């Protein structure tokens, strides 16, 4: 049981910046197992980005992801305004698997 | 406290392609045997596999292979370039039957000798569907506006051969011994082997003769079961087998046409003019399909109604049963098999054809012409798998027809490499070990 | 593509037992694949129920007993159609639930670990609100 | 066993029949003929490509040689228990295969350091 | 460069056979301890079943083709006790180099 | 530096990065581009087993840096451990050393030799 | 000029395509040279061969 710990809580942006999402887990995953997904607020979730620094299939190369020891890192540069919305940190390393705690970006 | 050891040797393998030679234990063949190489089973055990057939490769590179093979014995004997001229064909008759008159015609025509200044006049006897009409009447070949005729070679076989694809050091092997397996999905028995068994390579549209049997029950296997474009591929656990002869003695007549060009032709025939016909057991047939259709039935529902019915149209080579018997080929109707309503010492004879101009592997502009055998031509078979294909429905009623079809040669031969795989083998490791050097 | 289909609004007393449906479209085999149950409570996190994998259906170590989740194969006129049932609920099970798959068919295609996964393919989520 | 026959077991249970898949690395232009010699030649360059890469770190005639460089906690924080005994060959080349690259760039620096470390021991 | 008319297919084949049986031979010398070395010595003992002749008869009157004749039905367990040994050594080296 | 990139430093500053150009001398129809694909290969075996059977007879094999029991003699070189290392580079020393390459190749065959089993074997 | 394709069987399988009919009028083909382009790299011509003369 890995509790996952997402920073920060709320924040905001404006179109055009860069936006940091860091994610702190229990233990030591040195074997990155660990998935960025994003869900609209009213619609279906999205898988962005699995294995920490792997894209997936449609997704645009803007997004960014790094893994180092216990701190995954998500940065999003060049943001528009499709974007807006909760992002997760969930690993699947030890079982079961446990989700973040949810990170809204608004505009301003 | 910890160091890094090399190990060299480990078991893991990796998903990927290579290419794989014949190896057969050992008058000339059209597949080359003596070419091949003279030719163990290991069990694993706590490993799985999943196991895909429709994805695989072997398929192709064994499709390019026989497409390479038949189009090498072709080329450096005679070709039957000058035969394009104008025919003159009247009807024979030798006290032959009813049924019979319309399929065989006596032509006679000008040919050109080994001088280049002079003719002969010569004749022959052809078949119906190797000379058309054009406006006593004149006559031409069929594949002469679109294709260009050349002989198939006197010395060579079309006796199938069973061969073992075999690949080289590096690679592996591995086969999923499941007696119920479908071709798709996780297999809880792999063993690697070197290489295959023996796989004949038999040319059949609608029934597949001289194949493999199943183990326990009638297997039947298909792609998108929601779909009405995909084929069916239904696997026996016992053979039917089937009789086909020809009554004709079919003499030969050679012309030389020119410098070291010689033509072989239908002559004289001796005796009565029948038809070729395959004979086919009732009894056995009746509880081979009850026992498809009870396989056929779990993928559809226990209230269904199964109609079997013949082919509806199309091209001469996937309606009709197309196969090579004693070196001729042979068409069957074959439409009395087909033909029954399941609710929830006889013996069936189907008259077939013989065509002398075959086009093979579906090809457009590279014909062929058989030479005619000598003797009378008698063979057995047996019937190991069918193709079927359902229609569209209007998905509110309980009843399934079941058409034969065919053509696609990939089909034939995905019902015996669908428990193989090829996997690369990797042997360096690195591993944590509390050791140091010297 | 792979689209996935689920079941409407049901509002259900305590006391009863609910079954939730889910139909794919564009799958081959559940041998190759593997379909994850999950949740969303309102204004909370998710949270991950059950899975069904190489036929082999299990749940978490908080719903032990208490929900089933089965699978059939393909139908040559239905969808392949994944359910769920709940029994004995209680007053906080008011929630919008997912339905997802996996392709587990490439040993090293790093999706998956030893059982647990991640997920590909989300659908729609049905809502649950028991009151009494 | 046999070839392959310990691939479901541990690691520390297949480390000793490490021979048997040792040996079974190496054994008129028709068309069965180019595909032979296009395997042959495969099969030697896949040889000689494994050959090179245990000659370069030191390892010309030994399966289980030992090096001198030590083994990072941020690779693989499992102790002797977890790995030799519960993991086996198939997993634990994904659990590293992040690592793989440094490992054999550090497999390298230091046998050139060893062999020229050894010009300055003789020389006295 | 590289004709293939009659002398094609017989020079690149040759080499062929050349570096298969350099490699073979490299990789048969090796599993056993031996990479680089004539007259390097084992451990296995000898067996007196194979054959009872003494030391003096062997090395000044007989013959390699005659002795490659006689113990020709006990050629193979010799290489599998050379690969048994071989890695019982390897292991017995990495055992006290544990320590 | 990367590959052939200490070519123009001296023989002291080029003998410590050999294992840079240690790794680069070894790595379907028949068309015109076909044949000289599998020309290149056997040309890229060829051109490497014939130099690691040399390394085989000396005693060297697996060694970047191998040094024998052979005694230098004063007749092929004049100079001292100076004047070689850190001014003569590697394009130079090969030119001088031409006309007794073959003496040294053909001494370097009976060292590996003349240290065999002998009667020790009884 | 607009060219049309006309394929007349000469023998079994064998096919030669020639030229049809002229569709609208029959002009000459031609190119176009950009003139002081041409003359200012000619200048440079001249004065780069004028260092071997
Ligand atoms: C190629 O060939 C392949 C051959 O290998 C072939 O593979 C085969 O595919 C078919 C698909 O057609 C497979 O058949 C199915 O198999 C399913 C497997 O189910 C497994 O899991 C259940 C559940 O196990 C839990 O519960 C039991 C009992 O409590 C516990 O003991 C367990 O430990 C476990 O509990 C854990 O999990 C809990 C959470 O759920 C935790 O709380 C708990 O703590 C535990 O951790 C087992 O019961 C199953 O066992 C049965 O099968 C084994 C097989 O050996 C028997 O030995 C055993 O005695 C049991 O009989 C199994 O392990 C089945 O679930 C599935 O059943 C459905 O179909 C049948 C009819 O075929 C129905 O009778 C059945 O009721 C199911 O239908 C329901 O679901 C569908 C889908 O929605 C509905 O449409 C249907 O209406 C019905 O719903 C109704 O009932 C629901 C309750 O069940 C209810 O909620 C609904 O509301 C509704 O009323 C089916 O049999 C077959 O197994 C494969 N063969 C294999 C794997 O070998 C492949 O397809 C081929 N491919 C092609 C392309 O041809
Ligand atoms: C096997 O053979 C089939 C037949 O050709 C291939 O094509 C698939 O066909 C199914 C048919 O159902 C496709 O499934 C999809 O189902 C969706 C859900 O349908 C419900 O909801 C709609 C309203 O949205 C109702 O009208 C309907 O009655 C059901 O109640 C449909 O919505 C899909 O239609 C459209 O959906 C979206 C728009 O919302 C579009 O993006 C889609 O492209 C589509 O136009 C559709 O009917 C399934 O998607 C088809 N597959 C593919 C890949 O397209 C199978 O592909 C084939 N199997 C394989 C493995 O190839
Ligand atoms: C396939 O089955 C058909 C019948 O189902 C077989 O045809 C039968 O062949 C026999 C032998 O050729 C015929 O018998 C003959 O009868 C005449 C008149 O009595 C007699 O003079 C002959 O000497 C011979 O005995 C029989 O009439 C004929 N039946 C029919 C309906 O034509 C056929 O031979 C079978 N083919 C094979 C390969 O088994
Ligand atoms: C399926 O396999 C069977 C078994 O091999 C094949 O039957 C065989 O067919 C060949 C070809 O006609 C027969 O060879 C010929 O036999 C006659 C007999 O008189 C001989 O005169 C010819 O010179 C020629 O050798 C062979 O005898 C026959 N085998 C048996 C046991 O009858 C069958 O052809 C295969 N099916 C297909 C579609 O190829
Ligand atoms: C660890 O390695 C895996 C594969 O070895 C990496 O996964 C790939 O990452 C690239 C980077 O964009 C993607 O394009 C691929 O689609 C990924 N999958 C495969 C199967 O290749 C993974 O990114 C690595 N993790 C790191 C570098 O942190
Ligand atoms: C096909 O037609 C030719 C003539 O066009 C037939 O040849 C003649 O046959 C009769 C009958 O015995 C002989 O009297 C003639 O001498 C033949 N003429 C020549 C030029 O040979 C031939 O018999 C016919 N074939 C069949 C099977 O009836
Ligand atoms: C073969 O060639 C002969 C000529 O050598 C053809 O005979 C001529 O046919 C035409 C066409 O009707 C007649 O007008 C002539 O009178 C015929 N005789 C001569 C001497 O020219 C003959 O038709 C050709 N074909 C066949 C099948 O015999
Ligand atoms: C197909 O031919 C085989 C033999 O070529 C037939 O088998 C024989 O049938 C007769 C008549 O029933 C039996 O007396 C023999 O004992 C059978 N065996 C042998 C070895 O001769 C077979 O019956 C034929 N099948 C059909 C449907 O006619
Ligand atoms: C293949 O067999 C079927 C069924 O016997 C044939 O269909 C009918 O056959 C009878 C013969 O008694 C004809 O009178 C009918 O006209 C046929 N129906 C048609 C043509 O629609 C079928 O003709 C046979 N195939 C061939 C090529 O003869
Ligand atoms: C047609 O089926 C029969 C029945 O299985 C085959 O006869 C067996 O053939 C195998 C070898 O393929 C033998 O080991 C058996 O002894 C045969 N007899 C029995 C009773 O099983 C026959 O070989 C098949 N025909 C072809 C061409 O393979
Ligand atoms: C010749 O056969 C054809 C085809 O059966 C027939 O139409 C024609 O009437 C026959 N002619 C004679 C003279 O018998
Ligand atoms: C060749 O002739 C046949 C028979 O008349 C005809 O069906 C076909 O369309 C012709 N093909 C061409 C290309 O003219
Ligand atoms: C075919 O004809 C030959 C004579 O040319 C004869 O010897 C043979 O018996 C005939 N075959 C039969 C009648 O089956
Ligand atoms: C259909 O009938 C068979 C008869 O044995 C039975 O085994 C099977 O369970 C039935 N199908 C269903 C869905 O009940
Ligand atoms: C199929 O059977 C029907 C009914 O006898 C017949 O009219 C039709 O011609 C048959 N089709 C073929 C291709 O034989
Ligand atoms: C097909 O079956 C029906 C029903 O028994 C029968 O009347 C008909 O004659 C059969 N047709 C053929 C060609 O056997
Ligand atoms: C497979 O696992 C069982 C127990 O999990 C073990 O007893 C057996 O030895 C294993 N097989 C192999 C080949 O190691
Ligand atoms: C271990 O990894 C850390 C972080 O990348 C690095 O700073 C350190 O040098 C490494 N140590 C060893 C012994 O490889
Ligand atoms: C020697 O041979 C005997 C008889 O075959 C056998 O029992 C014994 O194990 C062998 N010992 C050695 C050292 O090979
Ligand atoms: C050949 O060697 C044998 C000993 O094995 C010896 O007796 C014989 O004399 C030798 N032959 C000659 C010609 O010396
Ligand atoms: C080239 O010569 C300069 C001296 O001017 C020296 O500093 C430099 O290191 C030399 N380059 C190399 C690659 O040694
Ligand atoms: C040239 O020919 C094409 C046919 O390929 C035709 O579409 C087009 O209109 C013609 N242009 C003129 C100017 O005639
Ligand atoms: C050639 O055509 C291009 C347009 O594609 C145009 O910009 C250019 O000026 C033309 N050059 C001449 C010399 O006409
Ligand atoms: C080319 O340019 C030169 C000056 O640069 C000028 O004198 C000359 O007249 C030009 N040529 C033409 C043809 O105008």
């Amino acid at each position: 049981d890995i509790q996952m710990t997402q920073s920060p809580s709320t924040l905001s942006a404006s179109t055009g910046d860069t936006v940091r999402i860091s994610c702190r887990a229990s233990q030591s995953i040195t074997g990155n197992w660990v998935a960025w997904y994003q869900q609209r607020p009213g619609k279906a979730p999205r898988l962005l980005i699995y294995r920490g620094a792997a894209l997936l299939g449609g997704v645009p190369s803007r997004f960014r992801g790094s893994a180092a020891g216990t701190d995954f890192t998500l940065t999003i540069g060049n943001l528009q305004a499709e974007d807006f919305g909760t992002f997760y940190c969930q690993q699947y390393d030890t079982y079961p698997g446990t989700f973040g705690q949810g990170t809204k970006v608004e505009v301003k | 406290n910890l160091w890094v050891t090399v190990y060299y040797g480990v078991p893991v393998w990796k998903d990927a392609e290579t290419t794989l030679f014949c190896a057969s234990d050992a008058k000339h063949n059209v597949w080359a045997t003596h070419a091949c190489v003279p030719t163990q089973e290991i069990h694993l055990e706590n490993v799985t596999e999943e196991f895909n057939m429709w994805k695989n490769n072997m398929v192709e590179q064994m499709h390019t292979d026989i497409i390479s093979l038949w189009d090498q014995s072709l080329k450096p004997c005679v070709k039957l370039t000058p035969l394009c001229v104008t025919l003159q064909c009247t009807n024979v008759t030798n006290n032959i039957t009813d049924d019979m008159r319309g399929e065989l015609k006596n032509c006679s025509f000008n040919m050109t000798t080994e001088l280049r200044d002079k003719k002969q006049k010569v004749y022959s006897l052809f078949y119906r569907l190797d000379v058309v009409q054009i406006n006593n009447k004149e006559y031409r070949l069929i594949n002469c506006n679109t294709s260009a005729i050349t002989q198939a070679c006197p010395k060579v076989s079309f006796e199938p051969i069973p061969i073992h694809y075999c690949a080289p050091a590096g690679f592996a092997i591995l086969k999923c011994k499941d007696k119920k397996f479908n071709g798709t999905g996780p297999c809880p028995s792999v063993s690697t082997v070197q290489c295959t068994h023996g796989i004949k390579p038999v040319v059949s549209t609608q029934l597949l003769l001289n194949g493999s049997l199943a183990e326990e029950e009638v297997m039947i296997r298909s792609e998108n079961i929601t779909n009405n474009a995909k084929n069916i591929l239904v696997q026996f656990n016992t053979p039917v087998q089937i009789n086909c002869t020809r009554p004709n003695n079919n003499t030969r007549k050679s012309i030389r046409i020119g410098p070291g060009q010689a033509f072989y032709a239908t002559g004289d025939i001796i005796g009565d003019i029948r038809q070729a016909h395959c004979n086919v057991s009732k009894a056995t047939w009746n509880e081979t399909l009850g026992k498809v259709v009870k396989q056929l039935r779990k993928h559809f529902g226990n209230n269904t109604i199964i109609r079997f019915a013949n082919s509806s149209g199309g091209d001469l080579e996937v309606t009709t049963h197309s196969f090579n018997c004693g070196g001729e080929f042979f068409y069957c109707n074959t439409s009395g098999l087909f033909n029954s309503t399941w609710i929830s010492n006889d013996s069936i004879t189907l008259p077939c054809r013989i065509k002398q101009i075959i086009n093979m592997w579906q090809r457009i502009g590279q014909a062929m012409y058989a030479p005619p055998i000598q003797g009378v031509i008698r063979c057995v078979s047996n019937i190991t798998g069918l193709i079927l294909t359902r229609d569209g429905g209007s998905t509110n009623s309980t009843t399934e027809t079941f058409r034969p079809g065919g053509g696609d040669m990939r089909d034939n031969w995905r019902s015996e490499l669908y428990k193989y795989k090829v996997v690369k083998i990797e042997p360096l490791g690195v591993a944590p070990t509390r050791c140091k050097r010297r | 593509q792979i689209h996935l289909v689920q079941s409407g609004t049901e509002v259900k007393k305590p006391g009863s037992s609910v079954t939730v449906s889910c139909k794919a479209y564009g799958v081959n085999t559940f041998g190759l694949y593997a379909v994850n149950w999950v949740r969303q409570a309102p204004g909370q996190s998710l949270e991950y129920i059950g899975q069904i994998w190489r036929w082999k259906s299990s749940a978490s170590h908080h719903f032990r007993g208490r929900v089933l989740i089965s699978a059939v194969d393909l139908t040559g006129s239905s969808p392949p159609i994944s359910s769920l049932e709940i029994k004995n609920l209680t007053s906080d099970d008011t929630a919008v639930y997912f339905c997802t798959t996996t392709s587990t068919y490439d040993r090293w295609s790093g999706l998956h670990h030893d059982g647990v996964m991640a997920f590909s393919s989300w659908g729609q989520g049905t809502l649950i609100s028991v009151s009494a | 066993l046999g070839f392959l026959g310990a691939a479901g077991s541990t690691m520390g249970a297949a480390s000793m029949t490490l021979t048997v898949q040792a040996r079974n690395l190496l054994s008129k232009l028709t068309v069965w003929g180019i595909k032979q010699l296009q395997a042959r030649v495969l099969a030697v360059e896949r040889y000689l490509r494994d050959q090179q890469l245990l000659g370069i770190w030191g390892c010309s005639g030994k399966l289980i040689c030992c090096t001198n460089v030590p083994w990072n906690s941020s690779w693989s924080n499992r102790n002797l228990s977890e790995i030799w005994d519960n993991m086996t060959w198939l997993q634990w080349d994904k659990e590293i295969s992040n690592y793989t690259q440094i490992i054999y760039g550090l497999l390298e620096e230091s046998q050139n350091q060893q062999e020229k470390n050894e010009q300055d021991l003789l020389a006295l």
